[PDB]
């Protein structure tokens, strides 16, 4: 009952992340200048709709961490391997040692996002201020739902054992 | 007829040339020099500019001489009132007054401006020494207060002294009147470090001084780090290649083999080449062109350290000098009033870009508090793995 | 006998529904009621009358023709002249000036500071809300690890864990302390995290009252001299221009060689469009005038202006008539008979301030309000979660 | 004939005046103004001091006038160019030229100095208002944590919520959700009030600011606490009893009506009254007197607010005036050129005693801090008294 | 061809042991080497001979009597002279003078700041000792009035009561909490003491160290227009008084102003004895001089002085010989040829520094240094507690 | 036994108080001036023992305590009676409340006294800096004692009741 109730939001945290990397709309920076992560798109000027790709290139080794999104990707990989540990959990049952699993990889998931966040605002920073856009909270709401799912998982393995 | 050159500080042709037809075409310190000249010589002058564009030197193929000098020897102009270096070879031609003012070779970098805090940037307010012998000290407490003892071991008094330091109560507590002797004088330790790391990091974001990285000649003859050069071919690199003392003969042999070379064409290109690098080229010239960059738009380069040789600019005149005498005697007199001074304070300082200091408290971004935040997750990801092996080999 | 003066300000200004006036009814202002004083103590009947050209007197460098008060004066249309008229060695000459009735000066004129109310939340301003977001992320993140390698097959329970994490950040000491090697680690790099946080934001604070409180306002017309930042200009022309070129003073030789070279032109043609000229720089530029006009401008019409520091200029109106006039005896003791008893004193007063439409350093209430929101707010809910869990059991 | 009278700043006899006889044996102001006068009028001066001493006054009996005003109408001296004030009945005697500076009546008071820090000195960093809003809110929370509860009594929960403010951890901890909600938000309280105060006390210690008591004459009308007078009789104590305006009416009901009476013989006097009360006498002169006594030895007063009154002095001639006429003409020009400002300029401020602030922290003395020593051993004696009286009644 | 030269510090000196040395070898210094090297460019063979007056030139405004060493050119005892000898409009229409081969300039001359060593005890400075005394009495008198009401017809013991007091008051928690009322009262007024006397500590040392950091020493010449504390004086007569009377500068008009009127005699008769003078104020009197004489005396005599900023007057030194010459040709050609090869920068290196007897803004360790002390003693005592009470047992 | 080492310790504390007041070295001021509490006593210039009284005169009221030693003696009332309550516990004996009684006056002896030594130092205060003297410390180090006296009367008071 609770153990497909973790199904329905290892799914959840999966999209949102999927459509933070997706959707190109992160920053706000002065016209208007809607960029994302790998694709800075322009509006209200003389091109409106011609994008292309950012040109980024102790002080060197950020930076190449920032033009590869390494750890919000890694954190996508260790969420979706967790859903599919859980299904593999349905089938073939009483194994004792199989959503303990999916448990590490949530909370993983949140500890690689969180590096994510900051190394951006890290990035970004060197008069109009910045402003957060709505798929950047998508990253956000993500590192909450996992840490959540993650506590889930952790409370199934303990009553199993006992 | 009065021969001078077309300089940056010393002869401009003013706004609105056409309008004004005459001695009101240009102004600076030189057309002003020149008028003082005259008030103690009965001379007309009328304001000529030499064709050629040049200071003066016999070329190697031709050897007969050009511009204001060429003019003087071959007979064509009468007086030479310009910024022209006095030098063994132009004194054999013609003869030169005395010096009006002094100037030198000297260093420039660009302003000093602002650095970026990166990572462990928040262990600045105490020396590298006092951060190792707080980790030493610690071990020393936490092993005397076991060998005191003989519960307490190894592991559990490390922790105790930990928690002291961090300042937490915890439900660790020696129960020995030795250990309680120990425990006080910890104690009084973590209060005096704690409240002199807050009273220091204070200080540093009331006031902040933006310091110079070089500071001498022998400073960047140690450091080797910031590139330095001179123009291709000039006065100041005919000096550094016939030098006798060893501090400049170690910075030709820079000079000569650097990868790449560091020379340009033209000073104005040395200028924009010292902006554009960024605390990376330093460019050597004349004191006197220094100081009036410096106080020029938009300001972002500054002199410092002392000269290196000394040379000064006086009024050239043609070989025999009938009119030369008196022209002499009038300069150094009014060297001695403080009309010199005066002129040069008028043009230099007064007539000036940048100028009062107002400082206000930003608040603090993410980039300087980045480093105890990797620290964090760092040891989060380390406690999962320890506790994780500690239950496998638990199994087996 | 007849007055001539002129229309400026409190001065004179004609009577409201001037249409159904006639005489000496159809005006009202200062240099009115001086008028009627002086009439009585002497013994004549006046009739007010408006001068032809509106000019204060100035004579042309080619013809000799006076224009303006002094210029009616010179041929004789009217008696005796009434009107704010500063005295020159030009003017003595061809007008015989009386004893001096008020003293002018030459004063600053800035934008007056806002009551600059605190923000309900200016508590938070030390540390950006970027910081403040990641310190709430952090937080969930060393509790959820803590609650997993703490039990493992223990008092650290999920709302157990999360009780330790907040009381370690608050630094209200602990109830019970991690007992395995794997909890220990994870407990000591927060206590770490928890020091320098809270020490930064205690330093910076320090830093941010220290500066604010060290701070001087533009007084005196030496820290005008010693700032560029804050602009200052005067009139296109007039006595306060000509003044400035002739000055053998210590720092004002100084101050007039900054205002002959400006980016955008610094003076101004009108006097009236200079005073809008300060509210749109607010606390930007600054306008230079009479002293007298100054204080009148600062009272009526809405209050964004106010009079600062000390008088520069020494200069003194007059009552003006002219040489060979057997109306000098009677009129000169007259004009000190008012001054000493205070005649013109209470009638100064009358006219500026009684006809007018304008008007400790520690730690405020204010700057600390917003923490006291967040407190009755948690009990609230505090309240409220009382209120759900008896209901239930 | 010039007819003068001796001032403190505006005629000065000379060191070695038995050495120069003539008009070396003086200097000042009004020695210089003079020459300035002479300069566009073709007279001969004599430095000539009145014998009486006296500005001019005619008596009540005599109806007499004396001094340089009694030499001018009966045709004595020629001219008077000395710090006299012009007023109405002179007029009708003597004319008078214009004007050349002006004056009026002024507020002095001793230098503000720093303040002894008695008891509960250690408050100044927060409002009074603050203080008791912690007291009620204290109460607050401790009251609805008993509610919320219903182990926590009503004494119990007041006690946790005391060691929560002074930051010390005990055993009592909140079991319940709800309790749990009310500690975290209590605990929040208690951070951001102690950095608050740690921050405000910093900033006292490091720039000390000392603010006078009054700011003008109004002030000094309602705050009515310091002593305030002029002269037994003069110039001043004639404008103070005939006035129309209130504000003066009410300070005249002072004046007059005071115990005991706040008037002194001389001027002299009246400055010695001011620095021997220290802040509890303020006398009132001429700003133009008042401005050269802040300037001179050892400095210890200072002008405050506006003037009063506008009054001005000017230069003296007999009754007829044929060369009065030339030299009214020639100060009105020398006062547009600003050589009167120039030479009050050199007398009032170049010449003076007092003119860089260097500001050192100094060690805190146990006098500032007393306060908190007084509440630890009273609260100690109160102690042992309860303790008492609770065994005591629990004995019977 | 004779040499006229004059003896003053490194120029000329007589050689050690002059006794036993006949002609040239008499004499050493810099000069000494200038004369050698262009006697052999020109070509002529020299003898050294001293000055008779031991001046070094001035005319008497009576007679036209020259005293010095130009003195002995004009009628012409020697042939030319090598002395550091000034360029004048006086000096130029008697005595022809060269080019000029060193450059001097008007600089300041301090007290060296000596290196403050900080006290070993240096972080007990914010609060004074009669406080830390009464902190002591304090802790003894809490503690013996807390274990009276503790325990009464009990955990607080003799040796737990002592134990609590010292845990308070270095804000390191509680083991055991008071359980009487009595126990209470007197805990919560020991808390509210420690609160206050930790944060007045902290708030001190935090304005203690931001006025240290922002201190500027007296740099430039403008420095020493606007400071009344220090002093500054140059010599009772010479070329640098003189220069200041008739002096159209910017702030050195009010420099001389300031100077003319001193309680003291600021004006200085001895150079070598005014030297003495800056030694004695320690950082209270500064003495401006020549930049080539303030340079030297750094180096040679005990170091106790300084050059600081930059070079203000605008002054050569020369070789003369007098007008009508035929010597000025070669000499003048050969001073240049010296200079640009750099034949005097590298002697002026030798007889200045070769020939001489001189030569990050954290928390320094040697101010913590006595607290680490403290840390030692205490385990010194901690060791003799064991040895002491396993004997008794 | 541990008991007749308290009368020792009570009559020297009784002592050191008596002479702290009696003798005139607390404090040295510039020649040389050997001021006590009630007589500044002078040397080393033109009178050489020549002495005369103090010249005294919220403010107001501090100056009144510091002109008459009120704290310092109640201390010694305090004291001498402690020590004469040790004495008639020793004659009549078996009473259990006797030296509890005498504890409390040792105990307020100190409290009266530490005020004694705060009071002084607030009135003294207002550059050559003054010096302690000899006979301040013995004010200092009766308290230390009295407080040791007090503990030692609260033992004996806890034996025989138990
Ligand atoms: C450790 C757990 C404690 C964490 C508790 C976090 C404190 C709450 C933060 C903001 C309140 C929301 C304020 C919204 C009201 C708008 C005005 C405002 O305060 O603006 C914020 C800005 O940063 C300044 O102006
Ligand atoms: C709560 C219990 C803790 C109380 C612990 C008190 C700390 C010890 C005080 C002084 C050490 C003696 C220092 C003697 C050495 C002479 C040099 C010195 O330190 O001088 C002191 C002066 O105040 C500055 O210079
Ligand atoms: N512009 S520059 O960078 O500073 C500069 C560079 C190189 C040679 C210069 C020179 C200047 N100057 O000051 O204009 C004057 C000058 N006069 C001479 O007689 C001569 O030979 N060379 C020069
Ligand atoms: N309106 S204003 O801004 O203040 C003002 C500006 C400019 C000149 C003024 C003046 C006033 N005034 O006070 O009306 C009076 C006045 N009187 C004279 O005799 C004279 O020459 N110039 C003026
Ligand atoms: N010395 S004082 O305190 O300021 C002063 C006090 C009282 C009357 C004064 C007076 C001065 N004065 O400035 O020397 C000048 C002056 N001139 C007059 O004509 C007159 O009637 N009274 C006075
Ligand atoms: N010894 S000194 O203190 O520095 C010094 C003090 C005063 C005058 C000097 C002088 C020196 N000097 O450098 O030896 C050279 C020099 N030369 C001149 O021609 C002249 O007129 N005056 C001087």
């Amino acid at each position: 009952v609770q153990v497909l109730l973790t199904t329905i939001g290892a799914f959840a945290a999966f999209g949102l992340m999927t459509i933070a990397i997706s959707t190109d709309y992160w920053l706000y920076t002065r016209g208007l200048t809607h960029s994302g992560l790998w694709r800075i798109c322009c509006l209200e000027g003389l091109k409106r709709g011609v994008c292309v790709k950012i040109n980024h290139f102790a002080e060197y080794l950020l930076r190449v961490v920032r033009a590869s999104s390494i750890f919000p990707i890694l954190s996508a990989i260790l969420l979706l391997l967790g859903g599919v540990c859980v299904a593999a959990s349905r089938v073939y049952k009483s194994k004792r040692n199989i959503i303990l699993g999916a448990g590490i990889l949530f909370v993983a998931a949140g500890l690689s996002n969180i590096i994510g966040v900051i190394v951006y605002i890290s990035a970004n920073a060197g008069k109009n201020h910045y402003s957060y856009g709505w798929s950047f909270y998508f990253g956000g709401l993500s590192f909450i739902l996992a840490e959540v799912i993650g506590v889930l998982a952790v409370n199934i393995y303990i009553e199993r054992s006992r | 007829v009065v021969t001078t050159i077309l300089e940056s500080p010393y002869v401009m042709m003013k706004k609105n040339h056409e309008m004004l037809e005459g001695n009101e075409r240009y102004e600076g310190y030189c057309v002003d020099l020149a008028a003082e000249i005259a008030k103690h010589c009965g001379f007309k002058y009328k304001l000529t500019i030499v064709g050629d564009g040049k200071y003066g030197a016999r070329d190697a193929d031709t050897k007969i001489w050009n511009g204001m000098v060429g003019e003087l020897v071959y007979g064509k102009a009468d007086i030479a009132i310009a910024p022209l270096t006095i030098t063994l070879v132009r004194e054999e031609v013609i003869d030169f007054s005395k010096p009006f003012m002094s100037l030198g070779i000297s260093i420039m970098i660009k302003k000093p401006q602002k650095s970026k805090p990166g990572v462990f940037s928040f262990l600045d307010p105490l020396a590298y020494e006092i951060w190792m012998c707080i980790v030493f000290a610690y071990i020393g407490v936490s092993v005397v207060l076991f060998l005191v003892s003989r519960e307490f071991g190894i592991f559990n008094s490390l922790w105790f002294s930990l928690g002291a330091f961090m300042r937490q109560g915890c439900d660790i507590s020696p129960r020995s009147l030795s250990g309680r002797i120990v425990g006080g004088v910890w104690w009084f330790f973590t209060l005096i470090i704690i409240s002199s790391y807050t009273a220091n990091l204070a200080a540093f974001l009331t006031v902040e001084r933006m310091v110079s990285p070089i500071e001498s000649a022998e400073d960047l003859s140690k450091q080797t780090e910031i590139a330095y050069g001179t123009l291709d071919s000039g006065s100041t690199k005919e000096f550094f290649r016939r030098s006798k003392i060893a501090v400049f003969d170690k910075m030709w042999t820079y000079m000569r083999s650097a990868e790449p070379s560091v020379f340009v064409r033209t000073t104005a290109e040395g200028v924009a080449r010292v902006r554009k690098s960024k605390g990376k080229y330093a460019y050597l010239l004349e004191s006197t062109m220094n100081e009036y960059i410096e106080q020029r738009k938009p300001c972002d380069t500054m002199k410092v350290g002392g000269n290196l040789d000394s040379k000064g600019y006086g009024i050239a005149t043609p070989k025999g000098s009938s009119l030369g005498t008196p022209v002499n005697l009038a300069v150094l007199k009014l060297s001695e009033q403080g009309v010199l001074d005066k002129l040069k304070n008028k043009w230099w300082y007064d007539k000036g870009e940048c100028g009062g200091s107002k400082e206000k408290t930003s608040a603090l971004s993410l980039s300087n508090v980045a480093g105890v935040f990797y620290i964090l997750v760092g040891g989060l990801g380390l406690a999962m793995l320890v506790a994780l092996i500690e239950f496998c080999y638990k199994s087996r | 006998y007849i007055v001539t003066t002129i229309l400026e300000d409190p001065y004179v200004m004609l009577k409201k529904n001037a249409n159904q006036f006639e005489g000496n009814d159809r005006y009202e202002g200062y240099c009115v009621e001086l008028a009627a004083e002086i009439a009585k103590h002497v013994g004549y009947s006046y009739r007010l009358e408006i001068v032809s050209d509106g000019k204060y007197g100035a004579r042309d460098p080619d013809t000799k023709a006076w224009n303006g008060m002094v210029g009616e004066l010179v041929y004789g249309r009217a008696d005796v002249a009434v009107a704010p008229l500063t005295i020159t060695l030009v003017r003595e000459e061809v007008i015989d000036f009386s004893k001096p009735f008020m003293s002018l000066g030459i004063s600053i004129m800035i934008k007056k500071p806002q009551k600059s109310k605190p923000g309900v939340f200016s508590f938070l301003d030390p540390l950006a809300y970027e910081i403040w977001m990641c310190i709430v992320f952090a937080y969930i993140g060393v509790s959820v690890v803590l609650f997993l390698v703490s039990r493992f097959s223990n008092e650290f329970g999920i709302f157990n864990s999360l009780w330790f994490s907040l009381g370690a950040f608050m630094q209200q000491g602990c109830d019970i302390s991690p007992r395995s090697l794997s909890g220990r680690i994870v407990g000591g790099v927060w206590w770490f995290f928890t020091l320098i946080i809270i020490s930064s934001y205690t330093a910076n604070l320090a830093a941010f009252l220290t500066v604010e409180r060290m701070v001087s306002p533009i007084e005196s017309a030496e820290d005008l001299a010693k700032q560029t930042e804050i602009a200052y200009g005067t009139l296109e022309a007039g006595s306060t221009k000509e003044f400035f070129r002739r000055s053998k003073i210590a720092v004002f030789e100084k101050m007039w060689t900054y205002m002959k070279s400006a980016e955008p032109s610094v003076f101004v043609r009108t006097t009236e469009e200079g005073m809008i000229r300060v509210r749109k720089s607010k606390g930007k530029y600054a306008y230079l005038l009479e002293s007298t006009m100054n204080e009148y401008i600062e009272q009526r019409k809405p209050c964004d202006t106010m009079k600062v520091g000390g008088n520069l200029d020494s200069k003194g109106y007059g009552i003006a008539t002219p040489k060979g006039s057997a109306l000098r005896g009677p009129v000169n003791l007259a004009v000190l008979k008012l001054s000493e008893q205070g005649v013109l004193d209470k009638l100064k007063s009358k006219w500026w301030y009684d006809k007018g439409e304008c008007g400790t350093s520690a730690l405020s209430l204010s700057n600390v309000a917003g923490v006291f929101y967040i407190l009755i707010g948690g009990l609230g809910l505090a309240m409220l979660v009382a209120l759900i869990e008896f209901c239930y059991k």
